[PDB]
RNA sequence: GCUCAACGGAUAAAAGGUACUCCGGGGAUAACAGGCUGAUACCGCCCAAGAGUUCAUAUCGACGGCGGUGUUUGGCACCUCGAUGUCGGCUCAUCACAUCCUGGGGCUGAAGUAGGUCCCAAGGGUAUGGCUGUUCGCCAUUUAAAGUGGUACGCGAGCUG
RNA sequence: UCCUCCUAAAGAGUAACGGAGGAGCACGAAGGUUGGCUAAUCCUGGUCGGACAUCAGGAGGUUAGUGCAAUGGCAUAAGCC
RNA sequence: GGUUCUCCCCGAAAGCUAUUUAGGUAGCGCCUCGUGAAUUCAUCUCCGGGGGUAGAGCACUGUUUCGGCAAGGGGGUCAUCCCGACUUACCAACCCGAUGCAAACUGCGAAUACCGGAGAAUGUUAUCACGGGAGACACACGGCGGGUGCUAACGUCCGUCGUGAAGAGGGAAACAACCCAGACCGCCAGCUAAGGUCCCAAAGUCAUGGUUAAGUGGGAAACGAUGUGGGAAGGCCCAGACAGCCAGGAUGUUGGCUUAGAAGCAGCCAUCAUUUAAAGAAAGCGUAAUAGCUCACUGGUCGAGUCGGCCUGCGCGGAAGA
RNA sequence: GCCUGGCGGCCGUAGCGCGGUGGUCCCACCUGACCCCAUGCCGAACUCAGAAGUGAAACGCCGUAGCGCCGAUGGUAGUGUGGGGUCUCCCCAUGCGAGAGUAGGGAACUGCCAGGC
């Protein structure tokens, strides 16, 4: 799930992670979760971060997914030999810098925010704080 | 491996259990729940008397017919209906552009897709475990290219059968596994039963509408749709009788129409709470035009997991949808043992399962009012607290009558080892 | 109140801002558009302080720098990406 | 099915610097396979074919942007 | 006049078997073992949707997360190809503790009996047979229990083949 | 064997059983000169015309096109008569 | 496989191209000897340049998320298109604002490196050309930039630098490749680099200021916690501050709803202040209903400190092997 | 000294939009075409012969920032060299230093020659 539809090329280079993140500021809605680290955030996790989140808001406000998986990352099988080609397509990243905010959400309380954006941080491999909107 | 066949893709409808010699002509038993699987019926292989050759399992006119359905509708997978051996499975997917997956190993994909729990997914894990080392060989051959035979010295043995021993200690690991749910089913056992506790467990064809029979008992919502195995996770909601008093019902998934051994095994190594419990509670449908096969297949299920043995409270199904014959309340006797027609699917047989329940428990007419103590207030507490009737009344000389009896009990505190001086009973 | 002791920059660029930032201090920039710019570092738990307050970028905020009290206005803000800290701020005369 | 093929090149960029004497044609910019990011105006017209800017007079190179779409000129200042 | 397309073109012209093999070399290069790694495997911990009559944590744990071991399938080809014998059984062992029994405890959805789960603890103990070459596995009957792993998947200048 | 892009680190070069695609031609005009002209796409009104034909107007400026892959190109057009 | 006496000077490579080639060989690059040549070559400074990398950015190529609204397409009544009954509480498509991604994207664009010119100083002409003799074309590690792998490996393939190879000596317990530094010989002479000064073992049981109480130092994450040290704020206060502690706490609110339990014990209506130093149509645990406890507040005289969060330094647990 | 036409430099502070304004000096329309020449038909365009008329359109000029466009200072990212912590990544000293925004700028400037007061 959460897999760009259309994709200009099948696999991708490994690549090395940016020093920061842009995308830092809360804009779509006024709680968010930010992470501090440095990571990959797979699909399945983005999925579970989000599931935790609204089962806590119980279907009041608004959340946001600041954070697309378009990363192929590509794992070969087991028992096959070095060569012969790169792996086939197995999961779908999103590369996550210092600073970057990926969960946004309203229409909850602080309280409510504080305690699924915690839930959603549990499931989260990268280290995470709730982050508020300012006026600049 | 975690990686597994697409969801929504494209597939042949020749695999329909088994056409023949097994079961009935069932064409739409299977193509209902295969429906359910997921692929759409765009076009529909059936064959007759097909010929078990020792080369493909089939004759080459249906084999031609069948590659030609799946290269023409561009589907992923041919799909083969009788169980077939791992070599001609090898030789048809050899004859094939695409491979042809068994089975059971669709049936075991549908079960996977229904389990929602590790209990019914090692269940799931030990039949694809069954069904994976029917077809290693052939699946090992073409690894076996890329060794070039290489490994002779070592394992002393012969070539693969060291990986069958790996194979063997996958089958030790999960039986380890599935003994340690057992434990835990064991745990849970003894938790729900108190000795005073009746206990009902739901049977019968997968989505016959026991799950909505327990629905309109427990007001409790339930998972009902055309998909079979739509029910599956056991889950356990107290009610309350009038007569009965306290009992609790878990929702044990069904049997498709003729469950496998292997699967049968797998469950029952799972749970045995169906085994296990007091009174078993049976919904039998009469979806299939031929309702005796189904009948005695799924008590030859019960009585391979022992529970047909159990007393079984029957359920006729889809009786309420003909209307031949209404359900009605006479007390004909103490013990009314007479055979409940009463399809409550729809609610509408409660009544005369609730005098089922009366019938099923101890129900003696007579009802012999038990000598009152002389603390009577303690009593009436204790009464109001575990479950005030909805009748009071008091007989002459301050005698209080009512329903609920524990006769024996009251016997075994009344009198067992007491001087009785006083001897107000004369 | 809404006024900041700030202290004229000795020394500018990537070490002095790191400087600064070590020793408690964070550089800001005052632009006027009638005569030059004016940089100075101020201390950032003040400034952080009054920036948790919207009243900072609401109306006029004062500066004493130099013993001028210099009116000015927040326009821009920088800020750390992971922490709480801000590094940078901007400010028009007014 | 497979990926890996590649063609060779040896030279696609410029040689002159807009410091070198070049003497008579010399190859300013070969194979750069395009004209109008460079272009040539001074020493008259080179780029006679495969667009290989060259020399049409001994001097300098110059390197220019001039025109209205601001492309990048090659040209070549005699003594 | 060249699909001399093995495209710097051996000649105009050329397929295979070898377990009957032989020669010169290589640990430049696979098989055993060791070594790095630990994806996979095993064990543990984190969040807790829930099942449990209600009650997330008696016992299980969804979707996800983080580690530990070297312990199974693998990855690599560092070591030995001027030789490190291959599984299994017999005889004899020795260690770790992720403890099968016996010992000491905590919670229990622990009345007793009997249990489940977790903590501490390595002193001792920890079957005989039918089948099969078997480790395994299944089966019969025991037992307090018939532990899991390392030791060149312990042990062929000790035995067997 | 050859061509194009990326790997390739803003000169050139640069490997792998690395990631993507092509070629083994075509045209005596699709070549040379001279003269002339510029397209995608959308809106509106109209023949047996309708998402889509042929026309007229207005937006849009190369989003077209290049005999064939990709990159560089291309208004002086290398695009079209 | 072996290749046999000595001393002095220089001293590589394990790359490119091609090969019935891959452990061989030829040319070139690299080494040596000889001859000739110009301030030739190098460093640095200044002046000329070209770029599309890192980084950014989202106009283009694809990719995303939100908020706006219909050209047309499920449909909502419609064998009502109403040439009008709203263009459904559907997707609006372009579009417009706001947010991200890219090796095969660029309206931007470094540091470096490369090339050219000029100027000193320095270098045993280091540079080029021709000729005589070769070896080598099996590389390893480490740092940086990457492909591949699993952001595995003492893995594999590249670019660049350093070291081994072919370089001893001191350091890292031992240790080709890591740090310091390049051995002509001799010295029972000083100074020092890396690393160190308690004993093994040469040199500080040095001086000052602070930190940690685990042997951290001297193996390991998510996560957990009134460990301990700082800092900036916040609430409260002798019109009395922090816990426990003794009194009150409404029956008109106890009115119904699985009935002599109705309320706060499934659920809902309900939350006036009478007679508020200070009183809930009871928050939780509940009570066989009936009991209770702690809290809105005051005397509590115990009498100056107490509650949480944020950032930060070092500790603790997670943490089990033959 | 005041404008129009031509040819250049410059190449968005140079363009687009909005509003006004100009006359046969110039320029553009305009009047005809079996002449020169022309249309896969097209006095559309191209030409030629010119009488009336018009500045509408076009063109030019003036004001307008609504946009395009330029655009600091300061900060940030990156990076050469030396060193340090060295999970993939950073930090320190030092030298260089973006892009994106931000204030602001911004309705062009200039040369040569022909015609008219």
């Amino acid at each position: 799930m959460l897999q760009p539809k259309r994709t200009k090329f099948r696999k991708m280079h490994k690549g090395r992670n940016r020093g920061l993140a842009q995308g830092t500021d809360v804009s779509f809605g006024s709680f968010g979760l930010k992470a501090v680290g440095r990571g990959r955030l797979t699909a399945r996790q983005i999925e579970a971060a989000r599931r935790a989140m609204t089962r806590a808001v119980k279907r009041q406000g608004k959340i946001w997914i600041r954070v697309f998986p378009d990363k192929p990352i590509t794992e070969k099988p087991l028992a096959v030999r070095m060569g012969k080609g790169k792996g086939n397509v197995e999961y779908w990243v999103a590369l996550i810098q210092p600073g970057k905010v990926l969960y946004e959400m309203d229409g909850v309380p602080e309280e409510l925010a504080r305690e699924a954006f915690k839930l959603a941080a549990a499931k989260l491999p990268i280290k995470t704080t709730f982050v508020t909107k300012t006026v600049m | 491996m975690f990686d597994r066949y697409d969801a929504g893709e494209q597939a042949v409808l020749v695999h329909i259990y088994f056409t023949q010699d097994k079961d009935m002509e069932d064409l739409q038993e299977f193509e209902s729940l295969v429906s359910s699987a997921g692929v759409e019926a765009l076009q529909v292989i059936t064959g007759s008397r097909k010929a078990p050759h020792p080369k493909y399992f089939v004759g080459e006119g249906k084999a031609v017919e069948i590659a030609e359905a799946v290269k023409a509708t561009g589907a992923s997978v041919v799909l083969f209906d009788h169980a077939l051996s791992p070599a001609q499975e090898r030789n048809l997917e050899r004859l094939c552009e695409c491979r042809v997956i068994d089975r059971t190993g669709l049936i075991l994909d549908i079960f996977a897709q229904r389990a929602r729990t590790h209990e019914g997914k090692l269940q799931v894990e030990l039949a694809q475990l069954r069904h994976l080392a029917t077809r290693l060989v052939r699946g090992w051959t073409h690894l076996e290219r890329q060794k070039g035979g290489i490994g002779l010295r070592g394992p002393g043995e012969t070539q693969l059968e060291t990986d069958r021993r790996l194979l063997r200690n996958r089958i030790v690991q999960i039986q380890s596994r599935l003994e340690r749910v057992e434990k835990q089913r064991e745990q849970g056992r003894q938790s729900r039963i108190k000795a005073d506790v009746p206990t009902v467990s739901l049977v019968g064809y997968t989505n016959a509408g026991k799950s909505t029979l327990f629905n309109r008992i427990t007001e409790a919502r339930v998972y009902a749709a055309d998909q079979l195995f739509a029910t599956l996770d056991p889950t356990l909601r107290r009610i309350d009788v009038a007569d009965v008093g306290e009992t609790v019902l878990a929702d044990t998934v069904g049997f498709i129409r003729h469950l496998p051994h292997d699967l049968v095994a797998a469950f029952k190594a799972t749970l045995q709470e169906t085994r296990q419990a007091t009174l078993l509670l049976h919904v039998i449908d009469a979806a299939d035009v031929r309702v005796q096969e189904n009948i005695e297949a799924v008590n030859t299920v019960l009585e391979e997991i022992d529970a047909h043995e159990i007393p079984t409270l029957l359920v006729m199904n889809k009786i309420d949808m003909l209307e031949d014959f209404e359900p009605r309340i006479d007390r004909d006797e103490e013990n009314k043992p007479n055979r409940v027609w009463l399809s409550a699917q729809t609610g509408a047989g409660i009544p005369q399962l609730f005098q089922a329940l009366t019938e099923r428990l101890s129900g003696e007419v007579a009802q012999h009012t038990l000598r009152l103590p002389p603390q009577e207030g303690r009593l009436r507490s204790r009464f109001y607290q575990l479950q005030a009737i909805e009748k009071e009344w008091m007989e002459e000389d301050g005698s209080v009558s009512l329903q609920v009896r524990m006769p024996i009990v009251d016997w075994r505190r009344l009198c067992k080892q007491e001087p009785a001086l006083i001897d107000y009973l004369i | 109140m809404f006024t900041i002791n700030a202290e004229v920059r000795k020394e500018q660029g990537k070490g002095a801002s790191r400087r600064l930032r070590a020793a408690n201090k964070f550089p800001a920039i005052i632009y006027g558009g009638k005569e030059a710019p004016l940089a100075i570092e101020l201390d950032h738990d003040k400034v952080m302080n009054m920036q948790a307050k919207a009243e900072f970028y609401s109306e006029v905020l004062t500066i004493v720098v130099d013993g001028k009290e210099i009116k000015v206005k927040a326009q821009d803000v920088q800020r750390h990406p992971y922490k709480p800290k801000l590094q940078h701020i901007d400010f028009v005369r007014a | 099915g497979g990926s890996t093929r590649n063609g060779r090149d040896s030279e696609a960029k410029r040689l002159g610097v807009k410091r070198f004497g070049g003497e008579s044609v010399l190859a300013g910019s070969i194979i750069v396979r395009q004209r109008g990011t460079k272009f040539h105006a001074g020493a008259n017209v080179g780029c006679g074919r495969d667009h290989t800017l060259f020399a049409k007079a001994d001097g300098k190179v110059k390197f220019e942007v001039k025109g209205p779409k601001n492309r990048k000129f090659i040209s070549i200042e005699a003594e």
